[PDB]
């Protein structure tokens, strides 16, 4: 009942599913957790970084797209770079042609369209990456989520990756507070949600946390290493 | 060149002279300018001779494929369309000026086709460097619904006008008569021109030409 | 032999050991999936097409439920089989006819249109990467020399001209009915009624006609269909 | 303007070429060599437009050498001349025509000595003697006057000299030295430059 | 799009089974016969025509290629139409260049080469047809067969389709060289009658002839006449 | 004129069961003679020859490309080409280059390989064929050649009279053309043999 | 697409190319075809499979193909495939003549066709051509020559060989009777018949069942002829006379 | 099957199972309905909220494909969005080439033929979506079409797609929609969505509503928020 | 050439002269420059005969196919748009000055000009061709809002007659067509039927 239907993105299963798309989504579920949330004025991304060994640097999770847009990634690194490069190019083209920033919802539509194409053609494969997209434009702050299925979602807040269900539960619990939060409070909420994804013994540190922020008076900025310290203290102990 | 055509009571008469020139020298005294298109359609040609030859040959061939497929006799309109669409695509660079005539299921039809791809459907037409001389004959004498012999006379008179008044035209008159019941390809129809009789006898004996080398190669 | 199979001969259009093309044979079964039957008959004066019109729903806009299509002003058609496949083949026919007229300066003959569609279908029986279309096309028109014409082509790329013919679920029973008779509008509707055992309301069939007097393809209204049903009913 | 000359005797072909590379009003090189070794018994002498001359001759040279490596023996002078002609003719109406005038000199084991003339249009003529360049206008009649088909190589070099002395006397361009080579059954031999 | 790999390949015993199976389609096709007479060629074929409902004149199995060449087949009709269209196109291409009608053998070679392509090119099956091609040129008749592999053969007489083995032995007993066209037509029809079933008429067989005047189908009335005697 | 850059002249002439084809021998570049034995007439069969005048490079290219096509034809067909068919093959070759032509205007002379009937024709540079029953001429002295041929040609000449006529027509025509001459070669084609001669000719 | 692909151009686990090997089995069942080199010429002798019937006899041979002025070949295997390859050989030969204005040397023509055959084994996913060829020729570099090529795109030069049905047995007979450096066309012909007589296990050898072509030099020109049936009956008769004298 | 892996393969009974499987993806999606009435077309969609973390408006299943044309979808939403882009391009190209607004029937037929092209080949898969197109103009009146994964296209008085299609059709059948206005019909659409919603299996949905009609001057638009809310209140109170 | 079309309540009138020239030779003195594009849609052609015949044939094809697909009579504005698209796109390679006129059930009688360059404008009446220069004044002085069919035919015939007298490149007969919901009515004015206006010879 499964094996003949699971190798080709062009093969529908008898249940109306495409197993290659479901399998690409497992790449994201096994990525390290990331959280995105927004207030009325800011969009924030928070990401756990994995280090393969004790002497490796932690893998980048947060990438600059344009002054008004950044992304957090979960899944295949090389697919994330490909999609980020596409997003960057669409943003440059908009500024070249129109001399104004590409609206964030339009960029997400373009990702949906681009990522849908290989799901329908023989010998191609879905993108094995999920994105959280933080942006600010004329319609305010945004958090979008994109998926290997090519579907995308407009979010009050979201978490993807390993044990992200825990983060999602925290986010639902506190989301009625987010709109009115100052930036410090909002980032703290992001970090608390992300901390829920950790085994009981592990903590947020300057080595494993990455932060991205964009807003009304703030171009998309990435905070790593010593620069996350202001945000980590913070923070009620677990 | 002088080429021409008329619609008569029962069909079409086409006509042509037989001179081909290269510059202001006669190359061929007996060029055939009335080309086969199909058993019921012929086409006189003027303009660049290679282009009229190859264009008529191509359309004749494509029309044969067409009739082989349909099992029907071809239509003059079909030859017209094929010719004009090709000439148009080439933008006048194929120098074929054509008088296309035939008889199909809808009766007799006559078209002039120009190098840029324009066509005119008309009861009489002329083309070539003699075309004004031939047209003058037609304007003066054409009547609708002529009988076969009158139409043949008229066309040969028109071709003759080109022959005698256009330096580009000469030698014989060819006609082609096409009706529902018959095709008469009349080559030559008339021979108004003849080389004068030779008066001085040359007759050069063997050994008149000095030879430096010789090789005989026996065959088969 | 007798139903033998090797390798992929049930999946793609390659020969079976008997020299059969199972994928083509299956395309004929696809024609019956729609559950409809169509009939066409020619006489000296006209050619007619009739088919069932099933509108079980009523939430349907019934004026959009048709299997009759105009190809040119003077060529009509009835499609039988898979609906989307059929619509595609109608579009192709329309294109072929229009292109013919543009290139050759006269309307495509019905036999030539049928042949062209049949030749296009042939390709699908010889190239492995696409399936045949699971539909059958019946064409009617007036030929200036031969009179009314009815032509049929199928997923194998066979085609023929007919005195009368049928397609779909009751094709074989329609063929027997029409054979017995042949040894026009009333024949077509009687054949269809007999083989289905229905006795029709005017909203349950569609009829299209071409005539030597009026070569333009015409679809009968309900009232026009009813005048035939009533004339028949009174034997 | 560049000068090439060839003279075919019974069993040899003698060739020479000027050694000047000029640009505008200056000679920029006085030991330039216009001859290209195609194989053990073939020389190609090439003049014409800058860039085209070397690019064409070296393309031919590489392909002649390739034939040898692929097949284990060499192209004949005649085959090499026709290959050269095919390429030049094939390029004539292309986007990349080569404006070059050539002599090809060779010796074949079985056919003996051969001299071929080609112009930039790629007309190919076999000849007992030939020359290219404006200097040919002043020297061809000397060759017509004194040549014979059985001309010995020691006489052929004198005949060559008379042609070159005529250029010193009468030609308006300064061509003071010439490369001289002879081909025979024993391959290509360098002779002394002829200098003034 | 297109599959780029061959669908016909060698089996371990060296067979091209798709070609053998194409030949099985031909063997199950309606019979066809060809006879080369001293002064012409005849081609004859049975219509697998059920139904009174068919318009027997609407499609022909015996088809002209040029004024001087014609054809018939056994096997799959729609595949045949592909080859007819190609043969016609090949003949015209030749005529455009050489301004002479294509020699029968040249036409056969070109059509056979097309059939070969479909045994090797990507993503296609071979044609399920064998052709019989007749013509007249160099003052002489020709009869050829071209098979699904692209192999072609010159015949004095032959049969193909259902019961062809017996048709060939029937012809072996009955054919002689110096035989004339009119007699050959008769024997071609008798060869079809050997495997017919269900009474012959001028509507369920087709006959074509080739001589010095050219290739043409016999009319129903002409066939009716020959059918008197049989 | 492109056609006068190398000069040159060819002609063919019909007799009683024989044909003749002739050419000058000069290869020159504008005023300068380069050689005096340049081949312009090429065998296309035992009894079928083509003569090409015009731009020397294209004379050679057309002869070679034509031979490529003819060899393939003869291998495929298993027979010698008919004169009319060679004419058509040449016409097709030239007309392929309709918009960037070869600068050569061939003449063809031969006997049918099976019936031995005489054939002559010429073609213009884009492949328009002209068959005649008397003579054809091509080259830088076409007018001079027309004058000689019109005055001397007669129907049904035997091979010896055909030889003298084509020879006198060539010699006297090219002697009024600065860029044709330096020798004349003549081939007489008969059923049972080919006779090739070079003529005593002016070398100025 | 991946499901239906045969994968004709891949290695098997032992480094084999199965389609090439299977094509070689097809050839092994085709008509016997041999080639013999002599001092004054070269020959091809082939079993005819157009073995007679009501067949019509319209070409000069069945399996012997002229390639250019100086070369011919014969074939064993799939006839339609042979027609494609022999056409290509003719084209290659004419391309070479066009370019160099001399005839293509024999080994160069063979090599050029073999590169095409090789390509069909390495890329493209097509079935190989089911043909082996024997080539006979003369050129100015190596004079009289005989080659063999097969569907791998391999070739070799031979003094004598055989392809097609019973080739192994034929090569044994050739190894034992062929006189290196001492064969004439007359003796090669006698040997060709001796070999076909033993390897045609379809009944007492007959002129209608074989084709023989010879390639010689006469007056600086290559001459390629297919022997007429009269000559072949005579050679068969001389062989049968000789087997009687053997007692 | 064995016979159900490629849209270029018929089964022995003449089915194209890959198309049927694509239809199962549509039949697993929540329900959308369209209803044509006297003066326009109204769409409604049961839009399941799979997380309270999503914005109210995420994953819209109603699209503008031309100023006069709305599209309502069910099935795999990336495939549906792709088809909405195809529809938009078709409508735009039509205006550029012919110089007027694309007739709804012609747009439906053109996009259906695109959908159909994805049901013939092993090289691509069928779309996993069905969609409705709706329009209104004074000249053409109200028009409502529905296209499925096979590429079939018909016109409708009322239509439903997704998992409760049959239950929805039985409620739509009770309306005399020919005589009702868009402002009446929105309510009915809301009511029917509430009836067929399975509140035990899947709690939480949003109602999405759009319309095109005389009242919008032939423009396809979202139903205004106040009217949607009064429609929901009517549907909820009708349910008890 | 002179071409013209004029709107009335319920239809249009179209007209043309019949002269085709090569230089100052009249190659066709009875040219039909009014070409049907569909049942009730015509175009009037001026400029290069090759170009306008080729474009008209192509538009006829495009519009025919469109009309079968839609199962409705085509709009005059659609015909004009198709001409415009082709005449604009290929404006560097065409010499074509077109008037499109006809009737459809949605907008009634309509006249569109597609002059050289490929702009498109609806007009009450339109004139074009080489001879149009000579009748701008006349049409401007003579045109009246609300003209009947029989008045529009007279207006057209008079304008064309004036242009034909003065323009060497125009002449022959006057071809007229009236198009309305009832159909197309064609006629020819020849010889003495062509409106006559004296030469102003001296007192
Ligand atoms: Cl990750
Ligand atoms: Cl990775
Ligand atoms: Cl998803
Ligand atoms: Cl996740
Ligand atoms: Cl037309
Ligand atoms: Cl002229
Ligand atoms: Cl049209
Ligand atoms: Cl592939
Ligand atoms: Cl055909
Ligand atoms: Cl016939
Ligand atoms: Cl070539
Ligand atoms: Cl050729
Ligand atoms: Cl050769
Ligand atoms: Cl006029
Ligand atoms: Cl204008
Ligand atoms: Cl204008
Ligand atoms: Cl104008
Ligand atoms: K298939
Ligand atoms: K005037
Ligand atoms: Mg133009
Ligand atoms: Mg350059
Ligand atoms: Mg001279
Ligand atoms: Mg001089």
């Amino acid at each position: 009942f499964r094996n003949q239907y699971d190798n080709d993105v062009t093969v529908w299963s008898p249940q109306g599913r495409i197993h290659q798309i479901e399998y690409a989504m497992e790449a994201v579920k096994q990525g390290s957790a990331t959280v995105g949330l927004k207030s009325k004025t800011h969009a924030v991304l928070v990401a756990l970084k994995r280090a393969q060994s004790e002497l490796a640097a932690h893998q980048k999770k947060i990438l600059h797209v344009d002054n008004h847009i950044g992304i957090s990634i979960a899944g295949l690194t090389a697919d994330a770079r490909l999609l980020c490069n596409f997003m960057r190019q669409e943003c440059l083209d908009s500024r070249f042609v129109f001399d104004r920033p590409l609206p964030v919802s339009r960029l997400v539509s373009l990702i949906g369209s681009k990522t849908q194409i290989p799901t329908q053609r023989y010998g191609r494969r879905p993108y094995g990456v999920g994105l959280l997209i933080a942006g600010y434009d004329d319609m305010g702050p945004h958090i979008f989520q994109t998926c290997p299925s090519a579907n995308y979602f407009d979010c009050r807040a979201m978490s993807i990756g390993a044990r992200s269900q825990s983060a999602r539960t925290y986010l639902e619990r506190h989301m009625s507070e987010f709109m009115e939060c100052n930036l410090n409070e909002l980032v703290k909420h992001g970090l608390r949600a992300l901390r829920e994804t950790l085994p009981a013994e592990q903590d947020l540190t300057t080595k494993n946390v990455s932060i991205g922020i964009v807003g009304k008076d703030l171009e998309f900025t990435i905070y790593d290493d010593d620069d996350v310290s202001p945000f980590l203290e913070g923070l009620e102990e677990r | 060149t002088t080429i021409a055509g008329v619609v008569y009571k029962d069909g079409i008469v086409l006509g042509a002279d037989t001179r081909a020139t290269e510059g202001m020298v006669v190359a061929d005294k007996n060029c055939s300018k009335i080309h086969f298109i199909s058993p019921n359609i012929y086409c006189c040609g003027a303009g660049t001779a290679a282009d009229t030859d190859m264009t008529t040959q191509l359309i004749s061939s494509n029309l044969e494929l067409h009739s082989l497929s349909t099992g029907r006799l071809p239509r003059v309109v079909t030859a017209n369309r094929m010719l004009k669409q090709m000439l148009f695509r080439y933008q006048g660079y194929i120098g074929a000026a054509l008088v296309l005539g035939g008889v199909d299921v809808t009766g007799p039809h006559l078209y002039s086709i120009y190098p840029h791809g324009s066509t005119d459907k008309l009861p009489y037409v002329t083309m070539g460097s003699g075309s004004l001389a031939a047209m003058a004959v037609f304007e003066d004498k054409f009547r609708p619904d002529m009988e076969e012999e009158e139409a043949k006379n008229l066309v040969s008179e028109a071709i003759a006008a080109g022959i005698f008044n256009d330096l580009g035209s000469g030698s014989n008159i060819d006609l082609c008569v096409i009706s529902k019941n018959k095709l008469d390809f009349l080559r030559p129809y008339t021979v108004p021109n003849k080389k004068g009789t030779r008066l001085g006898r040359y007759r050069c004996e063997k050994g008149t030409t000095a030879v430096l080398t010789e090789k005989i190669t026996p065959l088969e | 032999s007798r139903g033998s199979s090797a390798g992929f001969d049930r999946h793609i259009t390659i020969f079976s050991p008997e020299g059969r093309l199972y994928q083509v044979e299956y395309a004929f079964k696809a024609i019956n999936q729609g559950g409809l039957t169509s009939v066409a008959v020619r006489g000296k004066d006209c050619a007619v097409i009739v088919t069932q019109k099933k509108v079980p729903d009523k939430l349907l806009d019934s004026s959009t439920v048709t299997h009759l299509f105009k190809i040119t002003e003077n060529i009509g058609c009835v499609m039988t089989g898979m609906t989307a496949d059929s619509r595609s083949q109608v579009q192709r026919a329309r294109y072929e006819a229009a292109n013919w007229k543009y290139k050759y300066g006269y309307e495509i003959p019905v036999d030539m249109l049928c042949k062209r569609i049949a030749d296009i279908s042939q390709v699908y029986t010889q190239n492995a990467e696409m399936r045949p279309l699971g539909c059958c096309m019946i064409l009617i028109g007036i030929d200036e020399e031969q009179g009314p014409q009815v032509y049929k082509c199928d997923p194998a790329g066979y085609y023929c001209g007919f005195k009368a013919t049928a397609a779909g679920v009751k094709q074989t029973e329609s063929t027997s009915f029409l054979e017995k008779k042949v040894k026009t509008v009333e024949t077509a509707i009687t054949c269809l009624s007999t083989v289905l055992s229905i006795d029709f309301k005017p909203s349950e069939i569609e009829v299209g006609v071409v005539t030597v007097e009026n070569p333009k393809f015409r679809i009968l209204t309900e009232a026009e269909i009813d005048a035939h049903l009533v004339a028949l009913a009174e034997r | 303007m560049e000068y090439l000359i060839g003279i075919q005797g019974p069993d040899y072909v003698l060739v020479a070429s000027d050694r000047v590379a000029a640009s505008n009003i200056v000679q920029m090189k006085d030991d330039h060599d216009k001859m290209f070794k195609m194989s053990e018994k073939i020389l190609l002498l090439c003049v014409g437009e800058a860039g085209d001359t070397v690019q064409f001759a070296e393309y031919i040279q590489k392909n002649v050498q390739l034939y040898k490596m692929r097949n284990g023996y060499e192209l004949s002078p005649t085959a090499a001349a026709n290959f050269t002609r095919r390429n030049l003719a094939d390029c004539l109406r292309s986007r990349t025509p080569y404006h070059v005038n050539l002599l090809l000199a060779g010796y074949d084991e079985h056919e003996g000595p051969a001299l071929y003339y080609m112009d930039y249009l790629a007309a190919l003529a076999k000849a007992p003697f030939a020359a290219h360049g404006y200097g040919a206008f002043l020297t061809l009649s000397i060759l017509d006057r004194y040549y014979t088909p059985t001309i010995s190589r020691e006489r052929a070099v004198e005949l060559l000299r008379k042609c070159l002395e005529e250029l010193q006397k009468r030609f308006i361009l300064n061509l003071p030295t010439f490369s001289v080579r002879i081909i025979d059954k024993n391959g290509i031999h360098d002779l002394d430059n002829i200098s003034f | 799009r297109g599959y780029s790999f061959s669908l016909t390949t060698f089996s371990p015993s060296g067979k091209l089974v798709q070609i053998e199976y194409a030949l099985a389609a031909v063997a199950g096709g309606a019979p066809s016969v060809g006879i080369k007479a001293a002064n012409g060629v005849v081609l004859a074929t049975e219509k697998k025509q059920k139904s009174i409902l068919y318009d027997e004149r609407s499609v022909h199995k015996v088809e002209p290629i040029t004024k001087h060449i014609g054809l018939v087949y056994s096997g799959m009709g729609p595949d045949y139409r592909v080859l007819v269209h190609r043969a016609r196109k090949l003949a015209q291409q030749y005529y455009l260049v050489y301004q002479e009608p294509i020699p029968t053998a040249q036409l056969v070679q070109r059509v056979a080469s097309v059939m070969q392509e479909y045994t090797q090119s990507g993503g296609v099956r071979p044609f399920g047809v064998s052709l019989l091609i007749c013509g007249w040129n160099e003052g002489r008749p020709y009869l050829f067969q071209s098979d699904p592999s692209g192999a072609y053969f010159a015949w004095k007489a032959t049969a193909m389709g259902k019961n062809y083995v017996n048709g060939k032995t029937f012809l072996e007993k009955r054919y002689n060289e110096d035989l004339e066209l009119e007699d050959a037509i008769h024997t071609a029809i008798l060869t079809l009658k050997e495997s017919f079933e269900g009474q012959m008429t001028e509507d369920n067989i087709e006959v074509g002839i080739c001589n010095e005047a050219g290739f043409r189908r016999l009319t129903p009335t002409e066939v009716k006449d020959y059918l008197a005697a049989i | 004129s492109i056609m006068s850059y190398n000069g040159g002249a060819v002609m063919a002439m019909k007799g009683k069961n024989c044909v003749a084809i002739a050419a000058d021998r000069r290869f020159g570049i504008q005023a300068q003679m380069v050689t005096t034995d340049f081949q312009k007439i090429f065998p296309m069969g035992d009894r079928l020859y083509i003569g090409l005048a015009g731009l020397a490079t294209d004379v050679q290219t057309v002869a070679q490309r034509l031979k490529f096509r003819l060899n393939l034809y003869e291998l495929k067909e298993g027979r010698q080409i008919k004169p009319y068919t060679l004419m058509s093959m040449v016409a097709n070759l030239l007309y392929e280059k309709r918009f960037g032509p070869y600068y050569t205007e061939p003449v063809i002379a031969g006997l049918d390989p099976k019936t031995f009937k005489p054939f002559i024709c010429s073609l213009d540079l884009i492949g328009c064929p002209m068959v005649t029953d008397d003579f054809v001429v091509s080259g830088t002295c076409a007018e001079q050649m027309y004058g000689m041929c019109e005055s001397l040609w007669e129907p049904n000449m035997d091979p010896d009279h055909l030889f003298e006529t084509i020879s006198q027509a060539m010699l006297n025509a090219v002697d009024r053309d600065a860029v044709s001459g330096m020798g004349v070669i003549v081939h007489i084609i008969e059923k049972d043999k080919i006779t090739t001669r070079t003529l005593k000719a002016r070398m100025d | 697409s991946r499901r239906y692909d045969s994968r004709t151009t891949i290695f098997s686990p032992e480094g084999r190319l199965y389609q090439v090997e299977y094509a070689m089995e097809a050839i092994g069942h085709a008509g016997t075809c041999l080639g013999i080199l002599a001092n004054d010429g070269v020959l091809l002798a082939a079993e005819r499979r157009n073995i007679h019937k009501l067949l019509d006899e319209v070409f000069f041979s069945e399996k012997i193909y002229k390639l250019n002025e100086d070369m011919a070949c014969s074939v064993a295997g799939i006839t339609s495939d042979a027609n494609v390859l022999t056409n290509e050989l003719r084209l290659i030969a004419q391309r070479y003549l066009l370019q160099y204005q001399e005839p293509i040397p024999c080994e160069q023509l063979v090599t050029a066709l073999c590169d095409i055959k090789q390509a069909y084994t390495q890329f493209g996913g097509k079935r190989p051509f089911g043909v082996s060829l024997l080539y006979i020729g003369w050129d100015k570099h190596y004079g009289f020559q005989l080659y063999q090529s097969d569907p791998s795109g391999n070739y070799g030069g031979w003094k004598a060989t055989c392809i097609g049905n019973n080739s192994a047995a034929a090569v044994s007979m050739l190894k034992q009777d062929y006189k290196e450096g001492e064969m004439t066309l007359k003796s090669a012909l006698a040997l060709a018949i001796k070999v076909l007589n033993k390897t045609m296990d379809v009944s007492k050898l007959s002129a209608e069942k074989v084709e023989i072509a010879t390639l010689t030099r006469e007056n600086g020109k290559t001459v390629i002829r297919v022997l007429k049936q009269k000559e072949v009956e005579q050679l068969i008769k001389k062989h049968e006379e000789e087997e009687a004298k053997a007692e | 099957t064995g016979y159900d892996l490629s849209a270029s393969t018929f089964s022995p009974d003449g089915r194209v199972f890959q198309v049927e499987y694509a239809m199962k993806a549509v039949e697993n999606s929540s329900t959308a309905i369209g209803i044509r009435c006297k003066d326009g077309v109204v769409f409604g969609v049961e839009k399941l909220v799979l997380s309270k973390l999503y914005e109210e408006g995420s994953n819209k299943r109603l699209f503008n494909v031309d100023r006069h044309v709305g599209m309502a979808v069910a099935g795999l939403l990336a495939d549906a969005r792709s088809l909405a882009d195809i529809a938009r391009e078709e409508a735009s190209n039509f205006r550029s080439n012919f110089g007027y607004n694309i007739p709804l029937k012609h747009l439906a037929d053109r996009v259906a033929m695109y959908v159909h092209a994805y049901t013939l080949y092993s090289a691509v898969r069928p779309f996993g979506c069905s969609f409705m197109l709706g329009s209104y103009s004074v000249n053409d009146g109200a028009q409502l079409y529905m296209i499925d994964p096979s590429g079939v296209s018909y016109g409708y008085w009322g239509c439903a797609i997704g998992k409760a299609r049959q239950a929805a059709k039985t409620e739509i059948e009770k309306l005399q929609m020919k005589e009702m206005t868009c402002r009446d019909i929105v309510k009915e659409v809301a009511k029917i969505i509430y009836i067929v919603h399975d509140e035990v299996k899947d709690k939480a949905f949003e109602l999405e509503l759009s319309w095109v009609g005389e009242l919008t001057n032939g423009r396809h638009e979202i139903v205004p928020k106040d009217i949607r809310e009064e429609a929901e209140k009517y549907a909820k109170e009708s349910l008890k | 050439t002179t071409i013209m079309a004029v709107q009335f309540d319920g239809g249009v009138v179209l007209g043309a002269d019949s002269r085709t020239t090569t230089g100052s030779y009249i190659a066709n003195r009875v040219t039909d420059k009014l070409t049907p594009i569909h049942d009730r849609i015509f175009c009037c052609r001026s400029g290069s005969a090759a170009d306008t015949q080729a474009v008209a044939d192509a538009v006829t094809y495009q519009l025919g196919f469109h009309s079968i697909e839609l199962n409705e009579p085509p709009l005059v504005h659609t015909a004009a748009s198709l001409f415009k698209e082709m005449c604009y796109r290929y404006r560097e390679d065409l010499m074509a000055g077109i008037i499109i006129a006809g009737w459809d059930p949605q907008e009634g009688g309509q006249v569109y000009s597609v002059p050289m360059g490929g702009m498109m404008v609806r007009q009450s009446f339109a004139i074009g061709g080489s001879g149009s220069s000579y009748i701008y004044g006349y049409v401007d002085a003579t045109y009246r809002e609300g003209m009947t069919k029989e008045e529009c035919l007279q207006f057209t015939a008079n304008a064309l007659a004036l242009a034909m007298e003065r323009d060497g490149s125009s002449g022959g007969v006057i071809r007229l067509a009236a198009i309305a919901e009832s159909g197309v009515e064609r006629q020819v004015l020849l010889g003495d039927q062509i409106p006559k206006f004296a030469v102003a010879t001296l007192p």
